[PDB]
RNA sequence: GAUCAAGUGUAGUAUCUGUUCUAUCAGUUUAAUAUCUGAUA
């Protein structure tokens, strides 16, 4: 192992693919970003000093200076629902920080991707999907923002673009044929780069619960529920539509997924579990949404879920919870 | 007493007050919690109740040999070389008196 | 007629249906088929509601209208609005 | 030292710190808390209710480290690619909670 | 049958909502104590030590929906 | 389908033959009925 310190909690990292440096999110709760952290810092000498105040003066600015490292003597323990979360650039062959974006107190980053538009091309972007003020139980949040920075300098600097407003935590995030796919909450939605904000192409409010994950290939978008498992998605191209057109028939508590193959999507669950899900032979992907309500009405899925079913192929318990499932 | 089998809701506000109309039943109004169960009966893989509950009849008081058995050696194959699944119900397609009348190369094959 | 078809097979029982013109049918688990039936399914039409699973077991107007209202705006809700599809400087 | 799921204090006079999340520690006792430079609190001192005794936190004085059982719990997010140009691919991990937080590359092999 | 009262988080035709779901709480919190990946992946996910964390599940026992129906 | 009488047999479960079911309301009861208990003819 060579090992190279992180500042919170790294949830995610994605591999920019030219210049190969890691874009890694960092995020905890009950904590103070570094601004907070001072600020806290700052108030309590003065309110050392306006408790004599010749001594009080000196332990004061001795207190300022006073700056046992977080790795030894812990984070200081912020309130419940209070975020610090950072945007790191590092470089993989030794773990020098290229570049740190540091985002709001109560900001949350909960994903990360890299990507190309195909507006502008050559262009490479960060998109980073960010709660605010998420607090964990009882849940609520007050909705979230997706930040856009341009990698540029080689994939070494976030030069920050913009930041878009979205109702609920934008949980997952993945490039889908030169547009962005975000999951907010329950809804999957399309959005192009756009220049002062993200534009919302298309949007699937079918959803189960909250989107956990989002994975693809071709034409299909493969949605982890955060307790209904997979559900199969294709994207009519020329239609504009998001359609449902599979899904699983067991509750799992999924955490990650990987593709295997066009039909089969590898899960893992909250409860050490692991499982391959196969989408039967002769199902079919080119299914419609009606127009004016009757596949809402009339025609409908099955088991008060989708038409059609995943078989689960393997089931196995690992005896211990599983965050990452990579083919290679 | 009689009193608490009229203090319900009318099918007309249970079918309003819930996400899914389509699952309400006559029945369901009577139940003890007319709210809890139609969410249960509206959960993504759930097992409708056998229909037969509420006749007045006994469930059912109202053989081909498969194929490749039907075709030493060949009592085997029948078995290890050309046996083919049936055609299987779902999950949940419960049994009625009424029922019968990219590349795309397969990871981790052989 | 044997007359235990009135009592124990609940014949005796009876239920009108306003939108099959106050129409009547006996007994429960017979009653519940007018949901399929034409005197029903004209009524439906005569207020511009179609006869779907969610409106089984309704038998008054006002209910029938009025959870056509809420089901009516829960089915353009649920759906995607193309309508609001974001264009660039921002339109809808 | 870091927050620990158990500590063992052996006869030999080492302390056995099996961190919560992270690499465990053993940590040879040098001195057994008999110094008198910081004070010593009390249930018989005189104190109200709502306040506290308050000590300085300051680094390692009656314990030495003496081994380190580098540890991946929890691992929260992998790659395994080549980013080095090395002819195998290396596991790209995301480990620890906090401020004891680190991405480590993993190759097979020996130190 | 008689027996299964032997155990408790059973159930029986009087059973209402309160009954069950206090039980499925009782019982999933006493599920995350013993599943030391479950309760780890709780201790990360709040940025809290496991001992507090098991301590917090432990006073949610007592009363894990609020009270009784009325 | 419920309900009363009688034969017969088994470790236990029952079978089998001969009857009753004709009007409304209230209470009990049921998922809804029904049965049962009162009232009005
Ligand atoms: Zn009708």
């Amino acid at each position: 192992q060579v090992a190279f310190p992180l500042q919170y909690t790294p949830r995610k990292f994605v591999i920019h693919p030219e210049s190969n440096n890691l874009i890694i999110i960092e995020t905890d709760h009950n904590a103070y970003t570094e601004a907070t952290k001072a600020q806290r810092k700052q108030q309590m000498a003065e309110e050392m000093v306006e408790a004599e105040r010749e001594l009080a003066a000196e332990m004061a600015a001795a207190f300022l200076n006073e700056n046992l490292p977080e790795s030894i003597f812990g984070a200081p323990k912020a309130g419940n629902g209070q975020w610090a979360s950072v945007i790191r650039v590092m470089n993989p062959i030794q773990g020098n920080t290229l570049d740190l974006v540091q985002l709001e107190q109560n900001e949350a980053a909960f994903s990360v991707a890299v990507c190309r538009f195909s507006n502008t091309g050559e262009d490479w972007y960060v998109l980073v999907g960010v709660a605010k003020d998420l607090i964990l139980n009882p849940r609520s949040v007050a909705g979230g923002f997706v930040y856009t920075y341009k990698l540029v300098n080689n994939g070494e600097k976030l030069e920050f673009l913009h930041k878009t407003p979205v109702e609920e935590v934008p949980a997952a995030i993945a490039p889908f044929q030169g547009r962005v796919l975000i999951g907010v909450g329950k809804l999957l939605r399309v959005y192009d780069l756009g220049k002062k904000k993200l534009l919302r192409k298309c949007e699937n409010k079918h959803i189960a619960n909250y989107i956990s994950g989002i994975q693809t290939i071709g034409h299909r978008v493969i949605v982890s529920d955060v307790q209904e498992s997979f559900i199969w998605v294709r994207y009519k191209r020329n239609e504009n539509q998001l359609i449902i057109f599979a899904d699983d028939t067991y509750p799992r508590w999924v955490t990650t997924a990987s593709l295997l193959d066009y039909d089969t999507v590898a899960g893992a669950d909250k409860f050490g579990n692991i499982c391959v899900v196969r989408l039967p032979p002769n199902t079919n992907d080119e299914v419609d949404e009606d127009p004016t309500g009757n596949k809402a009405l009339w025609d409908r899925g099955l088991l008060n879920g989708a038409s059609q079913k995943a078989e689960v192929i393997m089931n196995y318990h690992v005896g211990e919870t599983v965050l990452s499932l990579q083919k290679t | 007493k009689k009193l608490r089998r009229m203090n319900r809701f009318t099918v007309a506000e249970l079918k309003q007050l819930v996400a899914r109309p389509d699952v309400v039943e006559m029945h369901d109004v009577t139940a003890q919690d007319p709210k809890l169960l139609v969410h249960l009966k509206a959960t993504r893989n759930s097992v409708p109740v056998p229909r037969h509950w509420c006749f007045k009849r006994k469930y059912l008081q109202g053989f081909e040999l498969p194929d490749f058995i039907k075709r030493y050696q060949k009592l085997h194959d029948a078995f290890f070389k050309w046996q083919t699944k049936p055609k299987l119900t779902i999950h949940g397609d419960l049994y009625y008196e009424g029922k019968e009348f990219i590349d795309r190369t397969p990871w981790g094959e052989l | 007629i044997p007359y235990w078809l009135y009592k124990l097979h609940g014949l005796n029982i009876n239920y009108n249906c306003e939108i099959c013109g106050n129409y009547t049918y006996r007994g429960p688990k017979a009653f519940q088929r007018h949901f399929a039936e034409w005197r029903h399914a004209h009524g439906m039409r005569c207020l511009g509601i179609p006869n779907t699973a969610h409106f089984a077991n309704v038998t008054q107007i006002e209910d029938a209208v009025s959870l056509w209202a809420k089901l009516k705006l829960q089915k353009a809700s649920e759906r995607w609005q193309p309508d609001t599809e974001e264009e660039y400087e921002v339109v809808n | 030292v870091p927050v620990a799921a158990a500590m063992c204090v052996l006869k030999t006079g080492f302390l056995f710190v099996a961190s919560e999340f992270g690499n465990h520690y053993l940590y040879q006792i040098a001195h057994l808390g008999d110094d008198d430079e910081e004070p010593e609190f009390s249930s018989a001192m005189p104190l109200e209710e709502g306040d506290t005794f308050f000590f300085q936190p300051r680094p390692l004085k009656n314990l030495v480290l003496v081994d380190e059982l580098d540890s991946l719990s929890p691992i929260l997010f992998c790659q395994i690619a080549d980013l080095a140009n090395e002819d195998t691919p290396q596991l790209y991990v995301a480990c620890g909670r906090g401020p004891r937080s680190s991405l480590r590359v993993l190759r097979h092999g020996l130190e | 049958e008689h027996l299964q009262s032997k155990y408790i988080g059973t159930g029986h035709a009087d059973t209402t909502k309160w009954e069950w779901l206090v039980n499925q709480h009782r019982d999933s919190y006493c599920s995350y104590m013993g599943h030391f990946d479950l309760l780890n992946y709780f201790a990360i996910a709040e940025n809290e030590s496991k001992a507090r964390v098991r301590f917090n599940l432990m006073e949610k026992m007592l009363q894990p929906c609020g009270p009784p129906a009325d």
